[PDB]
RNA sequence: UGUUGCUGUUAAAGGGUUCGUAGUUGAAUUGAGGGCCUCUAAGGCGCAAUGGUUUAGUCCCAUCCACUUCGGAUUGGUGACCC
RNA sequence: GAAGAUGAUUAGAGACCAUUGUAGUCCACACUGCAAACGAUGACACCCAUGAAUUGGGGACUCAGCACGUUAUCUGACUUCUUCACGCGAAAGCUUUGAGGUUACAGUCUC
């Protein structure tokens, strides 16, 4: 079976955006996987994005512009601190000046530099270029 | 080592069977698998052409009378057999691949 | 385009000839990458082409070919006696470089040569045959135009045009109507009247 | 993937995207449920219950002319058995071949299978006294 | 040298003042087919030329063997532009003479960056970057300021030509075949340009290439 | 546009082309990255001169998705005309 | 290759288009035609 | 010795297969709200008005009739759509 | 047909070859668990393109409202492109059927 969902979604988009397809699919839904998606749609890294309803579970869909680069998922969600972003962002990242780490907390989902700004550490999610 | 052959000098596949049944040869009596084993189909003359002429002016229900009978066999030959007798013989890289499947 | 008139349509009579000589059609097998150009299949297996979809590709190459202000920067080639003919014919008009009989390697890579030359823009009768052209438009930063078999292949083809490359009387039409075309939109010859000279001089004859 | 053994096979049953009823079933409730207890005192599984439904009276699912499904109609109506389908099913079929070994020591194939039913068996059984639904006492023998 | 005519179309132009620049070149993508145009662009007090490798290579032949020379060129100007050759010849002073030909070919600019702290001009690669040949794969890793060139000392002349000078970096696999490592370490430095990044995005506007602006003159150059 | 100093001044050699389809950085190295220049057309049917560009990427040839998005970048422009 | 003299008033080229001369073509062609813009021309 | 950061087709290295306990790992749902005023803040595939002789168009119409690939014609026409 | 016996072959030869021949080869009930038991490729799960076939099911009087074939579609198996796409690999090779999606290194478990 799966035992990440985020690693199911994120391998689509990345084998999509290395062959430069403009749409992918998106087999699951859940309401991390949303969130995941909305801070790259801000940044500028998507288009758009569609939940649709089978009423079981959604299938999401995704408009790529191609501005990605990766979309990965750091799977063990192991424990980021407020000295240990600078760790994280050097080790898994091939900038300090791109890359964005995106982390849990208890206030919401959002980039390292959010996190920093607002000092809360958490457990880390994914990560993308 | 090497993957020389990709269906390993078979026509048997991959992860399907692993074991079909050794069969006898008609030169030397080795035993191969059946899928290994060289086909072939001989259609073997009872008659010359030379003595095909001399037979049939003796005949008069059989010659002209019906077509003359042949002796059908298949062939079965192991690997060394079929290489000896230069029925089979060594190809360059590009040949090896072609098959003609089971028609000649 | 637009702004514009409906200008550089089909029309009654264009389609009139397509159809007649036999060029609507494609070649019987089923594509590897032209899924999309072909319109069904008849009775006889043979893949009918759309005509909409050819007959805006014919235009585009137009536009390419328009582009080109020294029009002995474009090449034609043909490996086929079918074309062969077809691109003397053109090459007076429009005034193209061309090669026909056979591609010679090294025309456009190799620099101790003294066929050697440098397309801006290169064209082929078949992509399957002229493949030599193609593989070395693709390093010297040269963009094509194909006659495309159904069959064929589109590797190191950027813009394709469906087409029947079997007989003479198919190969001829599409040349006459790009060079038709391409004198209307450059001195200016008037849509009119029906143009100057037939397609009979385009179809090879043996010497 | 299959449980024991190979196999993957993709045959399933969907549901209708309408979850509301039709406008050809104008079938009460009560009429249902009727209908199922009927048929539930024949010895009847609700397997079978759904099908005879489903077929003669048009019903698109239990679940959309009812405000519940076939068990917990019967539970209600204190006409529920006490051995999961599911359960009863593969002990019958276990005991079935447990015969045929009995007679027969030379068969390969049966035997292999009912070690196969018997663990599977005990998935069950294990499954159903954490989920409490047989007594915490209960093995397959 | 002795009196050059060009072949090429580029080369045309470059004799004359119409291409003054290898940027225009690149920017439009074109091959460098003559190794004139880089040294009628790019004046000398700018280019240097080393020889990273020199070595015997013997073919086997019945009896005595025939032997050759294989060797390394490496070139550029410390502004971001580099660029390597390799070469064979049959003897010594053939080998190299050809090197430097194919060298000033090959030519591919540099893109360097920073590392987060912006002052003066780069002094650091944008990126992480990896290339390979053979097992040798190198990984550059980008370096504060101050850092200077933490390499081995062949990559280390690499380095000092494409104008990093601080960096990190290490090395994978059979490292102590030298040609393999020169050709990796250069596949890094190219990969560069090759990877999109938000800075660069804007839908940055194309215009005419040079070759067609100029197809005029090169008509006039052709009589 | 492009990498700056903190002072705002370009530090870049140059910044490289758009391939319109991908969105993907023109390399200088591919060579199979061809730039498809077509002229212009009015009423009467005279050339405005060339004022559309299109560029093409070089992995774009390597398995002829080429074609196919010419298409979808012409067809968006209303030089290529659907039903 | 002046042997070559293709000259000829028409000629093959409005007896293929038909001046009573007649095409006659699969049905799908048919089919096709009647649904594009131009429409079906003469002689088919 | 490779947790960060190893390898196992052929180079040292996937167990002959299956069942199976400790152990390790395990799908989706509960849901993170709104209005009125200012701001040229943007977009608009919403829209009343009223503008525009081809100072910009296409369908209809007029005249030809051209067997078939000419056209122009004015107020054309709350038409279409454009600033 | 191992072992054994006899005849050759050979400088030497139960040799390889020839004629024989015991255990064994077969079956039932017990053990043994030692193979190149190989696809030298662990198991489950996701994504991933080109063409033509085959094997089962499904879709558009008398074992008989039947059986086969063609066109098209789909799910499940085995594999070929001797025009398999991207990519990977030291190369040979591998390609929805991975050794691919891995220094941009983290789906899960185990040996």
């Amino acid at each position: 079976t799966m035992m990440s969902v985020l690693a199911n979604a994120l391998r689509c988009i990345a084998s999509a955006e290395r062959r430069g397809k403009r749409q992918v699919l998106i087999r699951p839904s859940s309401k991390v996987v949303v969130k995941f998606l909305q801070v790259m749609q801000k940044h500028g890294y998507i288009g758009e994005f569609e939940i649709i309803d089978d009423h079981r579970a959604g299938k999401i869909v995704v408009n790529l512009n191609g501005r990605l680069n990766k979309c990965g998922a750091i799977c063990p969600r192991f424990d980021c601190t407020t000295p240990d972003f600078e760790k994280w962002v050097k080790n898994i990242l091939p900038s300090r000046q791109f890359g964005f780490v995106v982390l849990t907390t208890s206030l919401g989902i959002m980039d390292h530099e959010e996190a920093r700004a607002r000092n809360t550490g958490g457990k880390v999610l994914g990560f993308f270029y | 080592m090497t993957t020389k052959r990709r269906n390993h000098g078979r026509a048997k596949p991959p992860c399907s069977r692993g074991r079909t049944r050794p069969v006898h040869c008609f030169n030397c009596g080795r035993l191969a698998p059946k899928d290994k084993a060289v086909g072939r189909f001989v259609v073997r003359r009872m008659l010359d052409q030379a003595s095909a002429r001399d037979v049939a002016e003796a005949s008069n229900v059989y010659g002209a009378g019906f077509p003359m009978p042949k002796l059908y066999m298949k062939q079965r030959f192991c690997i060394a057999c079929a290489i000896h007798s230069r029925t089979v013989r060594a190809r360059p890289t590009d040949m090896r691949k072609r098959r003609f499947t089971t028609k000649v | 385009v637009e702004s514009g008139a409906k200008v550089l349509r089909m029309k009654e009579g264009d389609v009139q000839k397509l159809v007649a000589m036999h060029c609507h059609l494609g070649t019987k097998n089923r594509s590897n990458a032209m899924k999309k150009y072909i319109h069904s299949r008849t009775k006889e297996g043979t893949n009918i082409i759309d005509l909409h979809m050819t007959w805006e590709k014919l235009i585009l190459a137009a536009r390419v070919i328009a582009a080109v202000e020294n029009p002995q920067d474009v090449t034609v080639c043909s490996t086929r006696l079918f074309g062969q003919r077809a691109i003397f014919k053109f090459s007076q008009l429009v005034g193209t470089s061309f090669l026909a009989g056979r591609f010679i390697p090294g025309t456009f890579t190799n620099q101790i040569q003294k066929k050697f030359m440098q397309p801006r823009v290169l064209l082929v009768t078949d992509p399957r045959t002229d493949h030599q052209a193609l593989r070395e438009a693709s390093l010297v930063n040269i963009p094509v135009i194909a006659f495309c078999d159904t069959d064929a292949p589109l590797e190191f083809v950027d813009i394709a045009i469906p087409c029947n490359n079997r007989g003479r009387y198919s190969i001829s039409m599409m040349y006459w109507l790009l060079a038709r075309e391409v004198l209307r939109l450059r001195g200016t010859i008037p849509r009119s009247v029906p143009w100057d000279v037939k397609v009979d001089l385009f179809f090879y004859r043996d010497p | 993937v299959r449980m024991q053994g190979v196999g993957h096979g993709k045959s399933a049953s969907s549901l209708p995207f309408c979850r509301t009823p039709p406008s050809w079933l104008k079938i009460a409730s009560r009429d249902v449920i009727d209908a199922v207890c009927k048929l539930a005192k024949k010895g009847l599984t609700p397997s079978r219950i759904g099908m005879q439904l489903r077929d003669s009276m048009g019903i698109a699912q239990v679940k959309n002319v009812t405000g519940r499904k076939i068990l917990r109609i019967l539970k209600h109506k204190g006409m529920a058995p006490e051995i999961p389908e599911d359960l009863y099913c593969l002990i019958k079929r276990a005991t079935e071949m447990r015969k045929h070994l009995e007679r027969n020591t030379k068969d390969r194939d049966t035997k292999f299978r009912l070690i196969l039913v018997e663990s599977r068996i005990h998935r069950l059984a294990r499954y159903y006294k954490r989920v409490k639904q047989l007594p915490p006492t209960w093995k397959y023998e | 040298k002795e009196e050059w005519v060009p072949c090429t179309k580029l080369g045309r132009l470059v004799k004359e003042q119409k291409i003054t620049s290898l940027e225009e070149i690149f920017l439009f993508s074109m091959p460098i087919k003559e190794h004139q145009i880089v040294d009628q662009l790019i004046k000398e007090s700018d280019m240097r030329d080393e020889l990273m490798l020199i070595v015997p290579v013997q073919k086997a032949t019945s009896a005595g063997q025939r032997t050759r020379f294989k060797a390394f060129n490496i070139v550029g100007d410390g502004n971001g532009h580099i660029g390597v050759g390799a070469r064979v010849g049959k003897e010594v002073s053939l080998a190299i003479r050809a090197s430097m030909i194919a060298a000033k070919l090959n030519v591919v600019p540099i893109r360097r960056g920073y590392w987060g702290n912006k002052i003066g001009e780069p002094h650091t690669i944008p990126m992480k970057v990896t290339g390979k040949c053979g097992s040798v794969s190198v990984r550059l890793i980008p370096a504060p300021r101050g850092a200077g060139i933490v390499a081995a000392p062949v990559p280390k002349k690499i380095l000092e030509f494409a104008g990093v000078e601080d960096v990190y970096t290490s090395s994978c696999g059979n490292t102590r075949t030298r040609g393999n490592f020169i050709m990796a370490t250069f596949y890094a430095l190219r990969k560069t340009y090759g990877f999109l990044t938000p800075d660069l995005w804007a839908e940055t506007e194309v215009s005419r290439d040079p070759t067609d602006e100029h197809s005029d003159f090169l008509t006039m150059g052709s009589k | 546009i492009g990498t700056y100093n903190e002072e705002g001044v370009n530090v870049d050699l140059y910044i490289p082309r758009k391939c319109h389809a991908t969105n993907n950085l023109i390399t200088s190295y591919d060579h199979s990255a061809v730039q498809i220049a077509i002229a212009n057309v009015d009423a009467n049917g005279v050339l405005n001169g060339t004022t559309t560009t299109f560029c093409i990427a070089g992995y774009l040839r390597r398995q002829a998705e080429s074609d196919h998005a010419i298409n979808h970048l012409a067809i968006s422009k209303g030089i290529i005309r659907i039903k | 290759e002046r042997e070559r003299r293709m000259d000829y008033v028409p000629e093959v080229s409005h007896v293929d288009q038909a001046i009573q001369d007649g095409v006659h073509v699969d049905k799908q062609t048919f089919s096709m035609l009647k649904r594009m813009e131009t429409g079906v021309p003469r002689h088919v």
